[PDB]
RNA sequence: ACACCCAG
């Protein structure tokens, strides 16, 4: 889910087993560093991608001037009537022709799916 | 026939045979960039409030805008509505920025690239600000006089009310296409030309 | 010669006048125009919500490409059919069109009513700009005017944006052109320096140069194509019942034979039993050619090419010889089967006495003996013909 | 699996009967349209290590030309079939003194086996099949048309007639699948017969070279 | 629909939602959550899967959407696993009721290559060349109810006219013959493809002949244009007279028996003379 | 090919006479290790060894370099591989060594082909973005985002850019195409003058410099050129 | 040799 860098040398901690207490224990292979973690997770994989487009849109799209705005929808948390509306239309997203809209007001960066 | 070819290159005129499709030639007003010297352009970003690209650390590029100017990466920014909003400004009054220079927003990936090398191919736009031209009636009465007047298209750019717009900057601008239409108050396609 | 010069005196022309279309066709085209582009903005509408199922076989992008394009496409159908409808046999354009000299019907659908969706690479326009077709729309617009449908004519003119996606199809027919000229000139080539040298020799097996039998005959025939026509096979498409009804001889039912043969010719064949016989053995046989007919044809296209035209020098051969079809004939039905059964030898592809070449003479005009034994049948000619 | 093999292995013994009733063998009729239950009634239904074993189905058919040229169809438990199952085999024919045999491989046999095949070639025919390829047959497909192996003495009639060369003829490969079917070896010349949209039957002749 | 759910290659790349590797080395204890209930189900000494076995945990779950689109079940992925890996595996699966369909996976007991990236390195290949169902190189496959008599079958009626009825037909996308016509409750006779390759080394040399003047005689009256069938004929009886594929290139073309001059004026002008 | 997902940053300087560098960097094929196609250079070498020849050793800055923000996991995983076929290499000089015994010319000693390898990372790589000896962390953060728009295409976080889109092209007119002659024009009427006056000054006359110059060089090269089309 | 260009 994450791996922390080295204390000692700044390089990138791995997985180690160890059979004085079995705990996962992150070390790093290139220096003689040693880290025990919590997380207890070392990688996870996104098979069908149900990644949250909402994070990854950039709050600062809405003052694009080609991009479409209706009142239809106003916003949420803010109460704005009209809104900018656009589509992703990215790899990893199956269809990716589903609306997303993006609240044109300044300092309210809220974005909803509907 | 590619979709950005609009403008500057001429859909119709192309010779037949072998050659069809890539010996091409320029439309009415297209205008290729001559070149200019990217110093007085970097001279005032440095004054601006852009950061220097050795001097911040690489933790705060994530939440702010890389400058390239001339495809080179010259530093970051945290402003971006008031850098476009200064630059083009700057552009339309001719201060410091030569017409041609192409400045180029790049919102859904946070980028900001200022082109100003030669090759670059240029058309001249109008320019509209809250749905109305900037060419009032009062330039079309000083071209109608175009001689005995010393008013030319050169006073027309100077004026700020006609840009040089390029391909790349098409990416990002929405153009209207005749004022008669398009531009009043109807059913409403795009509010923001 | 004769054509031309009564066209000196008819004349033949075409004008703005044999393009406009009248005040009722040209609402009726913005009507249909109106509703597609209200039924297209519908389909967007229920796309960009959740609420359009995909198709099985395809992703949802391609399902609302295919549904887009089926009401244009239904749209200039439809416009283009109320265009042709009020087009007056006096207009050239029409003229030309249903004598096939010059243009076709889609020609005068897009003169007068809408030019069409336009494709470039079989798809519609891409999203050339960060996506947009042009800067003067709006981003992600998979409306009908952005994606390159043209909503006006030629004749009342195209706008900028249709003017553009419209050099578009133009330069792409134009790029086809260029390169499947350069391809099929190589495709041309190789096809025909691999077999220059395959010829039909003198005993007709079609050999190569290294005398390598290709062919046993040509065309597994031995005919030429020059002088084959497209002809119907009459035992292939009727049931059990239509076939013996319109293909059986009937030897009893003697007031028919009255009326298709004459007095003496009727007295033979009741009185006469051999010639019962031979009729019988010519309907066993045609049943043989049915069954035959069954296994080589299995969609029952009975559009086969051969030879001779029996349908049509038959038809010659009443008209040259003055044949009434309302008297009786005077044709004895015994002399058709012997007439046929000579026919039959004296036509001959593969030569020869000896039992194989006798099985492959047979076989190859098996599919000719078929048709000529079925069109030349005693109760065809006695009836029909 | 129980029923999904029991399926397979009345299948495949079909085919193989059709392959030999299409070689002049006897063959009675009833061996031919052998019905699943009635094979399931007589065998076994688990064959997973029950009654239907593999090493059970061989059979034994003769010429009807000549009663003492006869036929081995076997089936190995390995699914991989090496040299020294070969070599049992190859004692079972000696015993037995019947030259030609089919062995029908699961899974494909080892390189050294595929050469001891042709070893004893003009001694012992032994040719070989996969399962899957026996597992259907490939005649009764409409794109394949009835082939006929036709014997030298009409070869040779042939040949007197279109006064032809051996040569000269179209070639046919020995590891063709209906080539394999029928049994074929190189020199012989196969009448093949075709329906044509242009002339009706046709018959071509091909050598196996 | 049955015969559709079996031929189609099915992977675990169209099935699992999303797939995660753990640690937890007690079963008694487990990071995740809504686990423990079934685990300890499962875990009531359960014979041979209590064992010495590495602390190495595979978490994979399956979507429900696209598992009820494909109708299968955990009992079919339990004894896919256990044939396709054998002992080296253990597989525990879950109740279907519950809205997490959990599946978990275990390494064999007695196991230079460390355990933290074996079972990273089987991940991959349970989801890349592992079958559910169905048989390999086939994409997709297709329903449509034929409407001209293109793919339309044809029989006899009793009374004999020609009677076009409307059965099911099913297109794939991607060519393997040799397993469809073995396939139960498929026609072995009318069952055909558009490769010419894989047609000849199933179904013969004469079949192949056949076939390529079907496909060439489609491409070309597609069109509605006519070409007579002797020069069909005459170009599949000469790219098929040797009992090979005589592709008509330099590499087919200049490698038959004939004479060296037409060779030399076909292609490799030079490269010829020189053999010749 | 081996290549999925190519990268592609021709280069050249303003007004230098070197011509365009191509400095293309790829991804490979899943049959993901990020591979450079470096100038002056046989065979390919992994992204990972320039980042440490360049200066910056440690992990941690050439992810800083690269990942602009740690949060998201999918860009860290896909670099992850290029990071274990590194794992040779751990100074900056043995990083130099292994770029310069790849080079076109070989060297002999070490210190040999470390300080040809040096001179093809700071005069042949990205001459755009500096040369000189102290502009290595601009070019850094340039190779840093070389790799971060390969990331987000391989992600299918931004759209690939179209070769056939126009704003990608620029226009030679006859400004930079006759400069681009009188850029070497100019050097081989230097270069002359230089051993002319060498010539005469090895053996003492000293040299008058009106005749050292020859109008022959300049002459001959914008009239051949602009006429022969060559 | 190269460019340009005619016809399909
Ligand atoms: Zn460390
Ligand atoms: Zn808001």
């Amino acid at each position: 889910v994450g791996i922390r860098f080295c204390q000692e040398c700044n390089n990138m901690l791995y997985p180690k087993e160890d059979k004085e207490n079995r705990i996962l224990l992150y070390a790093c292979r290139n220096c003689d560093y040693q880290q025990e973690a919590d997380n207890s997770c070392i990688y996870v994989n996104k098979i069908t991608h149900e990644v949250d487009e909402l994070t990854q849109i950039i709050a600062d799209v809405s003052q694009d001037p080609t991009l479409p705005r209706t009142e239809d929808h106003p916003c949420q948390k803010c109460g704005h009537k009209e809104a900018v509306f656009f589509q992703s239309h990215s790899a990893r997203a199956e269809d990716a022709m589903r609306l997303y809209y993006v609240c044109t007001a300044p300092h309210c960066g809220h974005r909803w799916t509907e | 026939l590619h979709n950005t070819l609009w403008g500057m290159v001429c859909p119709a005129e192309t010779p037949e045979g072998h050659a069809v499709g890539l010996v091409k030639n320029l439309a009415l007003m297209a205008y290729i960039s001559v070149g200019s010297q990217p110093s007085p352009i970097l001279e005032f970003l440095e004054e601006w409030s852009m950061e220097n690209l050795e001097e911040i650390s690489p933790a705060a590029i994530a939440d702010a805008t890389k400058i390239f100017v001339n495809g080179c990466w010259v530093g970051i920014h945290k402003d971006p509505e008031q850098l476009m909003n200064t630059l083009r400004k700057l552009r339309r009054q001719m201060d410091i920025i030569v017409s041609e220079v192409s400045m180029i927003r790049d919102i859904r990936e946070r980028e900001i690239r200022i082109y100003t090398d030669a090759g670059r191919i240029c058309r001249p736009l109008l320019i509209v600000e809250k749905q109305k031209l900037l060419l009032k009636k009062r330039h079309i009465d000083q071209l109608k006089e175009r001689e005995y007047n010393n008013y030319s298209w050169q006073d027309l750019v100077a004026s700020g009310v006609v840009e040089y717009i390029d391909t790349l900057e098409e990416e990002t601008v929405m153009l209207a296409m005749t004022p008669d239409d398009l531009q009043e108050k109807e059913v409403a396609y795009c509010s923001t030309y | 010669t004769v054509i031309n010069n009564w066209l000196l005196i008819e004349g033949h022309t075409i004008g703005i006048g044999d393009s406009i279309a009248d005040s009722k066709t040209y609402q009726d085209i913005q009507n249909t125009i109106k509703k597609a582009k209200q039924d297209v903005i519908e389909v967007i509408e229920k796309a960009h919500n959740n609420e359009l199922e995909p198709t099985p076989g395809n992703t949802l992008r391609q399902t609302f490409e295919n549904q887009v394009n089926r009401i244009l496409n239904d749209a200039r159908d439809k416009t283009g059919s109320s265009a042709q409808k009020s087009l007056s046999e006096y207009n050239n354009f029409k003229s030309m069109v249903v004598s096939g000299a010059k243009g076709s019907k889609i020609n005068i659908s897009q003169v007068i009513a809408v030019v069409g969706q336009q494709n470039v690479e079989g798809k519609r326009i891409p999203f050339g700009f960060k996506h947009r077709t042009l800067p003067h729309f709006i981003k992600d617009d998979y409306g009908p005017e952005s994606r390159g449908f043209v909503e006006n004519s030629y004749l009342a003119g195209l706008t900028p944006t249709e003017f553009f996606f419209h050099a578009m199809g133009g330069r792409e027919g134009l790029i086809d052109t260029a390169v499947k000229t350069a391809e099929t000139g190589y495709i041309q080539r190789r096809l025909i320096k691999s077999m220059e040298s395959v010829m039909v020799k003198y005993d007709a097996t079609v050999r190569n140069s290294i005398n390598q039998v290709v062919q046993l005959r040509y065309g597994e025939d031995g005919l030429a194509g020059e002088s084959v026509e497209f002809q119907n096979l009459a035992t292939l498409k009727p049931s059990n019942k239509a076939f013996e009804k319109k293909f059986r001889f009937d030897y009893t039912n003697e007031r028919a034979l009255r009326r298709t043969l004459q007095e003496d010719l009727v007295k033979d064949v009741l009185s006469n039993a051999h010639i019962q016989n031979e009729l019988e053995r010519e309907f066993e046989r045609m049943r043989e050619d049915r069954e035959v007919l069954r296994v080589i044809f299995p969609t029952g296209d009975s559009k086969v090419v051969l030879p001779c035209n029996l349908l049509r020098m038959i038809w010659n051969a009443q008209k040259i010889f003055h044949i009434n079809p309302r008297l009786p004939s005077d044709l004895h039905p015994i002399k058709v089967v012997e007439g046929v059964k000579e026919l039959s030898k004296k036509l001959v592809i593969v030569n020869g006495d000896d039992p194989l070449s006798r099985q492959a003479q047979e076989n190859a005009t098996l599919l000719f003996n078929i048709h000529l034994r079925s069109t030349l049948c005693s109760r065809r000619m006695a009836e029909e013909f | 699996d129980d029923e999904e093999e029991t399926y397979r292995l009345w299948k495949i013994r079909k085919t193989i009967m059709q392959l030999c009733h299409d070689r002049g063998y006897l063959v009675t009729q009833d061996e031919l349209d052998q019905t699943l239950e009635e094979f399931k009634a007589q065998f076994g239904d688990k064959p997973s290590e029950g009654r239907p074993r593999r090493t059970d189905l061989t059979v034994l058919v003769a010429h009807n030309d000549d009663p003492t040229d006869q036929m081995f169809v076997f089936f190995p438990e390995e699914p991989k079939v090496g040299i020294k199952t070969i070599k049992v085999y190859c004692q079972r024919m000696q015993e037995e003194n019947i030259t030609r045999a089919l062995i029908v491989v699961q899974q494909g046999m080892t390189p050294s086996a595929k050469q001891s095949l042709v070893d004893m070639a003009p001694k012992y025919i032994l040719e070989q099949f996969l399962q899957q390829e026996l597992l259907i047959n490939i005649t009764e497909h409409e794109l394949v048309p009835e082939h006929v192996v036709m014997t030298k003495e009409e070869v040779t009639e042939l040949l007197a007639r279109y006064k032809l060369r051996e040569n000269q003829l179209p070639r046919i490969q020995a590891g063709d699948p209906v080539a394999r079917y029928f049994g074929i070896k190189r020199g012989q010349v196969v009448k093949i017969i075709r329906p044509s949209e242009t002339a009706g039957r046709y018959i071509t002749y091909r050598l196996v070279q | 629909k049955d015969i559709l759910c079996r031929l189609e290659h099915t992977t675990l790349r169209k099935v699992t939602a999303n797939t995660a590797i753990y640690y937890d080395p007690n079963p008694q204890s487990t990071v995740v959550a809504e686990d423990q209930e079934w685990v300890n189900v499962y875990y009531e000494m359960p014979d041979f899967d209590v064992a010495r076995i590495s602390p190495w945990l595979l978490r994979v779950e399956l979507d429900r959407k696209h598992m009820t689109d494909r109708k299968l079940t955990m009992e079919q992925i339990a004894e896919k696993i256990n044939a396709g890996f054998g002992d080296d595996l253990n597989c525990i699966f879950n109740d279907d009721n519950a809205e997490k369909l959990v599946l978990r996976i275990r390494i064999m007991n007695s196991d230079k290559m460390d355990d933290d990236v074996f079972l990273r390195c089987i991940e991959s290949n349970m989801l890349t060349d592992m079958t559910l169902q169905g048989i390999e190189q086939i994409s997709k496959v297709y329903m449509h109810l034929p409407q001209t008599d293109n793919k339309k079958k044809i029989i006899i009626t009793e009374d004999g006219e020609f009677k076009a009825l409307q059965e099911w037909i099913l297109e794939t996308d991607g060519v393997s013959l040799m397993r469809v016509l073995s396939e139960k409750d498929v026609d072995p006779v009318r069952t055909t493809s558009n490769d010419i390759v894989e047609i000849f080394t199933v179904l013969g040399i004469e079949a192949v002949r056949k076939a390529l003047e079907r496909e060439l005689y489609h491409v070309i009256s597609f069109d509605g244009s006519y070409v007579n069938y002797r020069h069909l004929a005459l170009l599949c009886d000469t790219m098929t007279c040797r009992g090979h594929l005589m592709a008509i290139t330099r590499h087919g073309v200049n490698r038959q028996d004939t004479g060296p001059l037409m060779k030399c004026s076909f292609e490799e002008t030079v490269d010829v003379l020189m053999e010749a | 090919s081996k290549y999925a997902y190519t990268g592609e940053c021709r280069s050249c300087l303003e007004n230098s006479s070197r011509p365009t560098s191509t400095i293309w960097v790829s991804m490979l094929a899943r049959g993901q290790r990020i591979v450079a196609t470096l100038p002056y250079i046989k065979q390919e070498v992994p992204i990972i060894i320039v980042f440490r020849a360049l200066g910056f050793v440690s992990d941690r800055d050439i992810l800083e370099h690269i990942i602009y923000d740690f949060e998201d996991p999918e860009m860290m995983e896909m670099v992850k591989p290029s990071l274990d076929e590194a794992f040779v290499i751990q100074e900056q000089n043995v990083a130099l060594n292994f770029i310069g015994s790849r080079g076109a010319k070989p060297g002999v000693t070490k210190e040999k082909r470390i300080k040809y390898a040096k001179e093809v990372l700071q005069k042949e790589m990205l001459p755009h973005v500096g040369v000189s000896d102290f502009c290595e962390t601009k070019k850094a953060y340039f190779l840093g985002y070389m790799v971060h728009r390969l990331l987000l295409a391989a992600l299918g976080r931004r759209e690939l850019d179209d070769r056939d889109h126009y704003g990608n092209k620029r226009l030679d007119l006859a400004g930079p195409l006759l400069a681009f002659l009188f850029r070497g024009m100019f050097k081989n009427l230097l270069k002359e003058v230089r051993i002319y006056a060498q010539k005469f000054i090895d053996r003492g006359k000293d040299f008058n410099l009106e005749l050292a110059i020859k109008t022959r060089i300049i002459s001959d090269g914008l009239k051949y050129s602009l006429a022969t089309g060559n």
